[PDB]
């Protein structure tokens, strides 16, 4: 799915949703309020554990 | 110059750590304190003698304390000029508050005197508290009550 | 917990690059010009002219 | 969840509102699971945590206050509209996974 | 491992040169300060026909 | 308690020098 | 022979400059693209470099 035109404020993921799994390569967790992403995608699916 | 107290808001809603010098041992308590807006030690200046002072109302849900050995200390009024130069830097850093102390024996009547000086480590405290604002916590000499 | 579902979102993008149209959330400010400044331009950070 | 935030350059809940970690960090950290100790059939709840919170909290800084959260900044009351009370309790349950 | 005259303060416990190398220690049991050197300190030629 | 003092002077924010002073031991290694 | 000193000098601050658009094992020749995308550790490592 294609993301676009909005604010990546992951804040309001706190409270929501707990992730058991989250890993960033080739940009920092920290740095991700202060950039600006182009041509971003989401991809979903389901596996096992 | 008895001591400071160093907090974020300088009130119950947030820690605060006050490093006193009483008249006895130095006391460092890291608390949530009910800061007085005007706090002070009092000694009499014709009895040289220290009686109990309010620096806070009420202490809770508080963490770090520490108190010095024992020593005693001249409250008495001094006639001339300057005498001592105690200097002291305070550093904030992740979650420690340094403290580096040195003294020198001055004369001098007004302002800042020239010269150099190297401060030794003196204090290392693990406080973790948030610090932008503080408060410096002199003695008075009141002659007469309610004055 | 080995055999159990699990749901997994893979977020691909590109950073300073190429023209954005997600960003994190920040405040921008009025464009000055003629001076020195530290500068950020779409999660491009510097200091310059 | 949150075991995996307590890492130096780690960012969450945890590490922007509760604990963090110095870059230069140096130390061990250790972790257990206490299901046993920390978890009964009605529900723990003593355990909190910070949710919301103005700014990310420096290392090792600690921030045990109380205050109504408004996402404004004014100061607000519990009742009122877009005021919450920023500490979260943990649910910790035997049958939790 | 020799005796120095360095004059250690309190909060002092190792000794560096201009190198960046340990050269004095104070030791732990009696505190008394110690000087490092090199073990090696030959120059030393070869003559064959 | 909270004994507050009346009539005071504003401090004014006498500006004076620093000179050479402010220098303390950075590390704990005997140089 | 003198117009051949002063190519040879000018050739030498031309190549200088064009060495900064030079990668030497790292992610990008751009320090503020580094900067800008990474933690001070990270970032540390394609500094260095
Ligand atoms: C300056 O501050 C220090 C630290 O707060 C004061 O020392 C403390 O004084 C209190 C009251 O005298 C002591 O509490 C007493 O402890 C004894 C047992 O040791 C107990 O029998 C008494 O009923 C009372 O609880 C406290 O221990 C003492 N702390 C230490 C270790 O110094 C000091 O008196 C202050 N001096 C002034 C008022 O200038
Ligand atoms: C925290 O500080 C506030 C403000 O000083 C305290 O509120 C005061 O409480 C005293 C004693 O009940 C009253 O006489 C004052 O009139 C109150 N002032 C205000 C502005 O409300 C509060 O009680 C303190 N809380 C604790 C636990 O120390
Ligand atoms: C220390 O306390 C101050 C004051 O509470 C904090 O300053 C606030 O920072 C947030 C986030 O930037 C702002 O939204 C508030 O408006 C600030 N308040 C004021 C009055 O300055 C500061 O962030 C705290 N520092 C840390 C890291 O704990
Ligand atoms: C630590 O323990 C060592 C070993 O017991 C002490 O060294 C000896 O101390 C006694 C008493 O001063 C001397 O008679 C011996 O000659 C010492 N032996 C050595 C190894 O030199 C040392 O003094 C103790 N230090 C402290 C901190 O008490
Ligand atoms: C989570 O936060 C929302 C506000 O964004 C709040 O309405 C809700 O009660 C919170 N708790 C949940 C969803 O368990
Ligand atoms: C998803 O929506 C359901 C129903 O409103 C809600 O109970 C749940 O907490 C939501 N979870 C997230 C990830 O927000
Ligand atoms: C002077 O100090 C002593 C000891 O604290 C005290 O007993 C005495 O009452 C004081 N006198 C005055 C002038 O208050
Ligand atoms: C201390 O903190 C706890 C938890 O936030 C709070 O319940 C308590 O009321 C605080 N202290 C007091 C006496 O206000």
């Amino acid at each position: 799915k294609r993301i676009s035109n909005c604010v990546a404020d992951y804040s309001v993921l706190y409270n929501s949703t707990s992730f058991s799994t989250f890993k960033c390569y080739g940009v920092s967790a920290t740095k991700l309020n202060d950039l600006c992403f182009s041509n971003v995608y989401a991809d979903s699916f389901v596996v096992k554990g | 110059i008895r001591g400071w107290v160093f907090g974020s808001t300088m009130n119950n809603k947030s820690q605060s750590v006050i490093i006193m010098n009483n008249s006895t041992n130095l006391v460092i308590r890291a608390c949530n304190f009910e800061l007085c807006d005007n706090p002070f030690f009092v000694v009499l200046k014709s009895n040289n003698t220290q009686i109990p002072s309010y620096i806070f109302n009420n202490a809770f849900n508080c963490t770090f304390e520490y108190v010095s050995k024992d020593f005693n200390l001249d409250l008495g009024e001094k006639p001339g000029n300057f005498k001592d130069l105690r200097e002291f830097v305070f550093r904030n850093k992740d979650g420690f508050l340094h403290v580096y102390s040195g003294y020198q024996p001055i004369s001098a009547a007004s302002g800042l005197p020239t010269g150099f000086n190297a401060l030794k480590p003196i204090f290392k405290l693990p406080l973790g508290i948030n610090i932008t604002n503080f408060r410096t916590l002199l003695t008075a000499f009141p002659p007469r009550p309610d004055y | 917990i080995g055999y159990q579902p699990y749901r997994v979102v893979v977020l691909s993008f590109e950073l300073l690059n190429a023209p954005a149209t997600v960003c994190g959330p920040k405040l921008s400010t009025d464009l000055i010009k003629n001076q020195c400044v530290n500068f950020n331009f779409n999660g491009l950070t510097g200091t310059g002219v | 969840d949150d075991v995996r935030q307590i890492a130096p350059g780690q960012t969450g809940v945890i590490a922007d509102y509760n604990y963090k970690l110095p870059d230069d960090f140096t130390g061990c950290v250790l972790a257990w699971n206490t299901r046993n100790i920390d978890a009964t059939q009605t529900g723990n709840y003593n355990y909190k945590y910070r949710s919301l919170r103005h700014g990310k909290l420096r290392p090792f800084e600690r921030d045990i206050s109380n205050v109504p959260f408004s996402p404004d900044g004014k100061p607000c009351t519990p009742p009122a509209f877009n005021c919450y009370w920023p500490l979260n309790d943990y649910g910790f349950y035997i049958t939790n996974g | 491992l020799t005796p120095s005259s360095k004059r250690f303060q309190p909060f002092q416990q190792f000794g560096r040169d201009v190198s960046d190398f340990t050269d004095s220690v104070r030791d732990p049991k009696t505190s008394e300060i110690l000087d490092i050197s090199p073990c090696s300190f030959g120059g030393v030629s070869v003559i064959t026909p | 308690k909270c004994l507050d003092f009346d009539d005071r002077t504003p401090p004014a924010n006498t500006q004076f020098l620093s000179s050479h002073r402010g220098v303390y031991y950075p590390d704990d290694i005997f140089r | 022979k003198l117009q051949d000193v002063v190519n040879q000098n000018a050739q030498a601050l031309n190549t200088l400059v064009k060495q900064l658009s030079s990668n030497f094992g790292a992610i990008s020749s751009v320090l503020n693209d580094i900067l800008s995308r990474l933690d001070p550790p990270e970032a540390e490592v394609q500094i260095d470099r």
